[PDB]
RNA sequence: AUACUGCCAGCUGGGACUGAGGACUGCGACGUAAGUCAAGGAUGCUGGCAUAAUGGUUAUAUGCCGCCCGUCUUGAAACAC
RNA sequence: GCUCGUAUCAGUUUUAUGAGGUAAAGCGAAUGAUUAGAGGUUCCGGGGUCGAAAUGACCUUGACCUAUUCUCAAACUUUAAAUAUGUAAGAAGUCCUUGUUACUUAAUUGAACGUGGACAUUUGAAUGAAGAGCUUUUAGUGGGCCAUUUUUGGUAAGCAGAACUGGCGAUGCGGGAUGAACCGAACGUAGAGUUAAGGUGCCGGAAUACACGCUCAUCAGACACCACAAAAGGUGUUAGUUCAUCUAGACAGCCGGACGGUGGCCAUGGAAGUCGGAAUCCGCUAAGGAGUGUGUAACAACUCACCGGCCGAAUGAACUAGCCCUGAAAAUGGAUGGCGCUCAAGCGUGUUACCUAUACUCUACCGUCAGGGUUGAUAUGAUGCCCUGACGAGUAGGCAGGCG
RNA sequence: GAGAACAGAAAUCUCCAGUAGAACAAAAGGGUAAAAGCCCCCUUGAUUUUGAUUUUCAGUGUGAAUACAAACCAUGAAAGU
RNA sequence: CAGUCAAGCGUUCAUAGCGACAUUGCUUUUUGAUUCUUCGAUGUCGGCUCUUCCUAUCAUACCGAAGCAGAAUUCGGUAAGCGUUGGAUUGUUCACCCACUAAUAGGGAACGUGAGCUGGGUUUAGACCGUCGUGAGACAGGUUAGUUUUACCCUACUGAUG
C-alpha cells in the first residue's frame, strides 16, 4: 500500500468525484444528498459535506460513515508515480509505505 | 526407525526448573476449581500421574468436571479443518487458574460501578475500551533543555 | 532529487519518572521531510537508546543557506562502507549551497567508490572561506589568483539531423 | 584530475626561428631546417617575446600533461639539432673476427655495409636516413660517427646498426660482439 | 519583493473518445414572481451521394504476431508415441 | 438444498493473560571438550646430592589444589528473543431473606441447577462481514514440480529429502531476446485515458535527454532469476591516514671531499673500519669521523655525515578500494538478442520527459449472480415487462441451458 | 579429608564436609532427599463389573495410559495411598 | 591441467631449474555421483577410411631466460601455418618392445565415423573345461562355431544442364 495523511481538500475531492455509498449491498453513486440522508441520518449525517466533515474531523460515527462509503476505485496517477520502481519504500525511493502528507499529491493525481 | 511415544520430544518441556526441583508447595493443592473455571495447563514433570500430553502443555481450557484429586478440562483442538472437543482429566499440579478471566471479571465489576455512577449523575462514563490514540498537541520548552546537536561518529576499529 | 537540509529535534517519550527528556537535535540532508525524519531516527538509534516508537519528533525545519549565491569551500567528512570495510574520508568541494555541496558529494562517492546513499554517513560539512585551510589540490587549482582559462573544442548541439556546412569547434 | 592549466617554456636561442602553424613546427637555424608534425598531441603554443614560447595544455589528465613536456623536449631536440647537431659515436666490439664496415651506393643511397660479423658470409646492409652523415673517425680503431640535425634519425641509424649486428644461437654474455653506441653528444660541442 | 510548498466551491484556452436512455415524474440553478436552463445520458444547422460511395464476403499484398494436433506427463514444437 | 435473516463469525490487529528452550548468548556458571602461564609435605609416575640412613635442604608432567576467561557443543546449558501459538474481551453476562437434592458439610456450610429481582439507547476493544448455521449426495485426485526463506545428507549437482508461504500443474497477457515456475499483472466483446514490470542510438513504440564523475581493454563493458570466474598482483589511472619541516628552505641531476694532540689491545704471519669488546678529553668555522661498505695484511688505494652554485615551495615510506589490465586453455562459425557503441549507445549516481499489458479509471454492449418493482376496463401464455448493483481465467471434474 | 593393629591407593572406618556429582531391572531423556534411593514391618489393588477420557487417529482398531463410579481388599495412628 | 606463498634443494644463493606445509582455480580426453531425454529400439568395442576442429606445442618459423663457453639441452613467449610414421605380440582402448624420424604432442566432433566396411571381441541359441549347485543351472572365468537388411525420397555434398 501507499498511505498518508489526507487533507480536507483531497478528501472533499475524493468524495465528490469518486463517491459511492453502500446501500443494501449495492454501490450507488452519491450524486445527491437524499440517499446520504436516507442511509446515514440516524447519525446526523444529512449531506455529502456532512459525510466529508465526519470523515475529516474523525467523529463518533466515523466508522459508520466510512463503512457507508464504498472503497474508492482510483485510476492510475495521471503524471506517473514519480519513481522508476514502485515496490520499494517511500524512504528508499519507491512508492509503498507512509508518504505522510505526499499522499495528497499522489491521490489527487490518481483521482 | 521412527519413534512417536506419549512423552516423545518433551525433554525440555517437562524439565522441572532451575532450583525449583522437588516437592511442590501446598498452594497448588489448596487452590479450588469449580465447573466453568478457566485453567492454564503446565505439566509438573515431578508428578507423573494425571499428566497432560505435550499438545495440551500451554493450553487454556474450561473446567467441566471435578473429582477427588483432579479436574476435567475442555480443550478445542484443531484437527484438519475443524476443532474437536477434547476432555482431559488433569491433576491440580498441572492445572493452574488463568488470569485473563480474572482481569475480565474485575473489569466487569468496574463497569458496573461506573454505570451506577452514571445512573447517579450522567457524566458520559464511556464504558467501552479504546485503543491507544494518536498523541494530541503538546508544547516542549527549552529551559535547561537546549537541544544538544548530535553527529554521526567516525569509524574506529576498537579491537 | 534536490537535497535539502533539515534541523530535526526529537526526544525520548516523556515518562512520569523523567519528564522533559534531553531533546537531541541533528542536521539531516534528505530529499524531503519523511526521509529527514527517517534518517534522524536512524542516527538516533545509532547513538542513543531510543527508537521511533520509544520517542517523538518535536521539530523539523528547513535550514536555508545563509548566502546561497556566494562561492565558498566545503570540507566534508564522510564515513562509508566499501565491499570490504568501513572507511572515513575527507573531501573538499566548491559550491554555492551546502545542499548542492552534499548532492555532488554523493555523486562523487557513487562515481569514485561505487558508494550508494545507504552506505554513506555525512559526518560533517564545514564551510571554510580562508585559503591554506583547503588541502585538496583539485580545489586549490581553482583557488588561483586571477584565474582564467579557455574552453577549447566547443561542440554545438544541432536540432536538425543534417547540417549543410562542416562544423567548427572554435570558441 | 584535470589540471586546469599546465604550461612549459621552450627557450629559443638568438640564431633560430620557430614557425608553428596549427601543429606543424619548423625550426630554422645555422645548420638547417627541421620539421615536425604534432597533430596527435592536442597542445597549444604561445610565443612570448621571440626568445620564449609557452606550450600549454588546458584541463588535461596525467597522460596529457605528460605528453606536454614530451613535446617540449622534442622541440628542445629539434632546436639543439639545428644549433649544434647530434653526433653518435659507436665502437666495434669483436673477439676474433674484425668487423669490416664500408659505405656503398646501390642506386646512390649510401648504404652501410657490415661484413665478417663473427666471420659469416652474409653482408649486413643498413640504409642511412636523410640528413645522416657517416664518418669513419680516424685516430681511434673501429669507431664510426653518425652526425646530423635530427637526433631521431641519427639515433635510429645507430640503433639500426646495433640491431642488425645481433648475435644469434649464442650466449651474448660471452659473445660480446657487435657495434655499440659509446658516445651521444653534439657536433659543435665546446665551440 | 521572489523562491518553494499548500489551497481556491479561481479565470482563459487548444485537442481526442463517447451520445447509452427515449409519453411529462426527481434534485437544483437563474432579480425570490408566470418562465428559462449546461438541472435523472445530443441536440441544432449544413452539404455530397443515394450508389458498390459506406459496408459484407473473398483472394492477394503489407506491418506485427503465430511451432503439430491428440496423448501420457512435474514438464511436449519435441531427437516421445 | 434446508433453518433462519446480520448473528452461537474472521488465515487481521489491539488489550489482558499463558506456554516454548530455537536464534543469540555463556563457559573466572553445571556436563563435556580445550591453550598457556606462580607456590605446594615425592608415604602420592619415572631422574643426582651430606653418604652404611629417609621430613635441617633444588629443578622435569602435572596426578591432587589454587578462581587467573585461549577457544568451543545437533544429540551442553543459568539466561533467553523475533516469528509463530492457547484463552478471554458478556445478556448462556455481572450482584441479593432464597428453592431442590439421596452428593458435600461439624453445621441451609458448600456444589450444581434454578424461581423472584437491578442493569437502554455505548450490551462492555479495532477492522471487516458482495448473508449466517450447515444437511444430503457424488466427481476427479491420492506420480507432483519450481521460487526468496529455515533447513538434512552429499565435494557438489538442473542431486536426494523436510520448514508458516507463494506459484507452475490448471494460465493466457506485458517484460526478462528466447524459457512451465522470475518480475509486472491474471483474461467477457469493444473504445478513450493512465500506468506496472521493462525500457527510449537503429532494429523497436519511446530523450543520440539533462547533470557530476570513473573507464580505453593487442580476450573492454553492458542490469537480478541467468546462463559463471578465484586467490595473488600492477608508479595503468582515480579517490582515501601518519613523520621531517616549513622565513629554523622539501626530493632529483650536473662537481668536491677533508684537521691538530691517537700511531695503545692476536701468535712476534694482519686494523683509526670492514669474523672483534671498554664509548668522553678540547676546538674561533660557509665542508670535514676513537668510524658507515665492494677480500694487495699496514700513509698513499672506489663512497659518505652536516654540505654548497644552478630560469627551487613540496617530496619521500606503508596501506585502503573504484574502473582497467595480468591471472583467463576446448574442440562446426557465433553471439551484451543483433547491428553497432568509446566526454558511449559502458560503469556508479541524481533530477525529469516519454513509450506501452488482456492491469487500473470512465463509457457502450454480452452473459451470470443477487436485490427489488409491477393486479392494470381491452393489446399480452407475471422469473411477462422493468429498475437495478456487482462480477466474468481455467485442466481433471460437476451442473445447467441449448444445437443436430 | 583427617582415620585402626596386622592392613596395603581399592576390606574393617569414627567423625567432618557432602544439591545428589549416587541409586532407581534394562536404551536414552526427564523425575526423585525426613524420597521415588537404602534398610525394616505388613501385604496381594498385578482383584470385580462395566462405562468415560488422552496418544497414534479416520478422531476406526490395536497397544499404552489418565480420572472417576459401584464393590471387595491391603497398608497406616491417621490423613490418605 | 594451471596458479599464489615460499621451509628448503640447487657447493654460496628461496624463485636458472625446482619446491614442502598450505591455499586459489580451469573445458570435461578419466572415473564416479544423478536419473532429465530415449525401453510402439537413437544399431554397441576396437580397427580401417576420411574430413574438420581445439591447443594444454612433440617437431618446424622467429624470440626471451639459464647453474646458456662451444655442441647438446632445459625453462618460457607469439604461434595449430605445416607435419606428427613403419612394424612384432594382443580383438583390444591402453600397453610394451624393434626401428626410422625433423617429430613420432595431447584431444574433440552422439566416448566422430556399421543403409561406409569389417566382425577379431562383446552379446542369443550349439559345445568343452574349472569352481560353485542335490538339481535344473550360475560364473565381466577360460575356450570353439555362430545370417551385419533397405536409399529410387528431402536436404547436404560432388559434379551437370537450364
Amino acid at each position: 500500500v501507499a498511505y498518508g495523511y489526507p487533507s480536507y481538500s483531497t478528501i472533499r475531492q475524493l468524495v465528490y468525484k469518486r463517491g459511492f455509498g453502500k446501500i443494501n449491498k449495492q454501490r450507488v453513486p452519491l450524486s445527491d444528498n437524499a440517499i446520504i440522508e436516507a442511509n446515514l441520518g440516524k447519525y446526523g449525517i444529512l449531506s455529502i459535506d456532512d459525510l466529508i466533515h465526519e470523515i475529516i474531523t474523525v467523529g463518533p460515527h466515523f466508522k459508520q460513515a466510512n463503512n457507508f462509503l464504498w472503497p474508492f476505485k482510483l485510476s492510475n496517477p495521471s503524471g506517473g508515480w514519480g519513481v522508476p520502481r514502485k515496490f520499494k519504500h517511500f524512504i528508499q525511493g519507491g512508492s509503498f509505505g507512509n508518504r505522510e502528507e505526499f499522499i495528497n499529491k499522489l491521490v489527487k493525481s490518481m483521482n | 526407525g521412527k519413534s512417536h511415544g506419549y512423552r516423545s520430544r518433551t525433554r525440555y518441556m517437562f524439565q522441572r526448573d532451575f532450583r525449583k526441583h522437588g516437592a511442590v508447595h501446598l498452594s497448588t493443592y489448596l487452590k479450588v476449581y469449580k465447573v466453568g473455571d478457566i485453567v492454564d495447563i503446565k505439566a509438573n514433570g515431578s508428578i507423573q500421574k494425571g499428566m497432560p500430553h505435550k499438545f495440551y502443555q500451554g493450553k487454556t481450557g474450561v473446567v467441566y468436571n471435578v473429582t477427588k484429586s483432579s479436574v476435567g478440562v475442555i480443550i478445542n483442538k484443531m484437527v484438519g479443518n475443524r476443532y474437536l472437543e477434547k476432555r482431559l482429566n488433569l491433576r491440580v499440579e498441572h492445572i493452574k487458574h488463568s488470569k485473563c478471566r480474572q482481569e475480565f471479571l474485575e473489569r466487569v465489576k468496574a463497569n458496573a460501578a461506573k454505570r451506577a455512577e452514571a445512573k447517579a449523575q450522567g457524566v458520559a462514563v464511556q464504558l467501552k475500551r479504546q485503543p491507544a490514540q494518536p498523541r494530541e498537541s503538546r508544547i516542549v520548552s527549552t529551559e535547561g533543555n537546549v537541544p544538544q546537536t548530535l553527529a554521526p561518529v567516525p569509524y574506529e576499529t576498537f579491537i | 532529487a534536490h537535497f535539502k537540509e533539515y534541523q530535526v529535534i526529537g526526544r525520548r517519550l516523556p515518562t512520569e519518572s523523567v519528564p522533559e527528556p534531553k531533546l537531541f537535535r541533528m542536521r539531516i540532508f534528505a530529499s524531503n521531510e519523511v526521509i529527514a525524519k527517517s534518517r534522524y531516527w536512524y542516527f538516533l538509534q545509532k547513538l542513543h537508546k531510543v527508537k521511533k516508537a520509544s520517542g517523538e519528533i518535536v521539530s523539523i525545519n528547513q535550514i536555508n543557506e545563509a548566502h546561497p549565491t556566494k562561492v565558498k569551500n566545503f570540507g566534508v567528512w564522510v564515513r562509508y562502507d566499501s565491499r570490504s570495510g568501513t572507511h572515513n574520508m575527507y573531501k573538499e568541494i566548491r559550491d554555492v549551497s551546502r545542499v548542492a555541496a552534499v548532492e555532488t558529494l554523493y555523486q562523487d562517492m557513487a562515481a569514485r567508490h561505487r558508494a550508494r546513499f545507504r552506505s554513506i554517513h555525512i559526518l560533517k560539512v564545514a564551510e571554510i572561506e580562508k585559503t591554506a585551510d583547503v588541502k585538496r589540490q583539485y580545489v586549490k587549482q581553482f583557488l588561483t589568483k586571477d584565474l582564467k582559462f579557455p574552453l577549447p573544442h566547443r561542440v554545438q548541439k544541432s536540432t536538425k539531423t543534417f547540417s549543410y556546412k562542416r562544423p567548427s569547434t572554435f570558441y | 584530475m584535470k589540471y586546469i592549466q599546465t604550461e612549459q617554456q621552450i627557450e629559443v636561442p638568438e640564431g633560430v626561428t620557430v614557425s608553428i602553424k596549427s601543429r606543424i613546427v619548423k625550426v630554422v637555424g645555422p645548420r638547417g631546417t627541421l620539421t615536425k608534425n604534432l597533430k596527435h598531441i592536442d597542445v597549444t603554443f604561445t610565443k612570448v617575446n621571440n626568445q620564449l614560447i609557452k606550450v600549454a595544455v588546458h584541463n588535461g589528465g596525467r597522460k596529457h600533461v605528460a605528453a606536454l613536456r614530451t613535446v617540449k623536449s622534442l622541440v628542445d631536440n629539434m632546436i639543439t639539432g639545428v644549433t649544434k647537431g647530434y653526433k653518435y659515436k659507436m665502437r666495434y666490439v669483436y673477439a676474433h673476427f674484425p668487423i669490416n664496415v664500408n659505405i656503398v651506393e646501390k642506386d646512390g643511397a649510401k648504404f652501410i655495409e657490415v661484413r665478417n660479423f663473427l666471420g659469416d658470409k652474409k653482408i649486413r646492409n643498413v640504409p642511412v636516413r636523410d640528413g645522416v652523415t657517416i664518418e669513419f673517425s680516424t685516430n681511434v680503431k673501429d669507431e664510426i660517427v653518425l652526425s646530423g640535425n635530427s637526433v631521431e634519425d641519427v639515433s635510429q641509424n645507430a640503433a639500426d646498426l646495433q640491431q642488425i649486428c645481433r648475435v644469434r644461437n649464442k650466449d651474448i654474455r660471452k659473445f660480446l660482439d657487435g657495434i655499440y653506441v659509446s658516445h651521444k653528444g653534439f657536433i659543435t660541442e665546446d665551440l
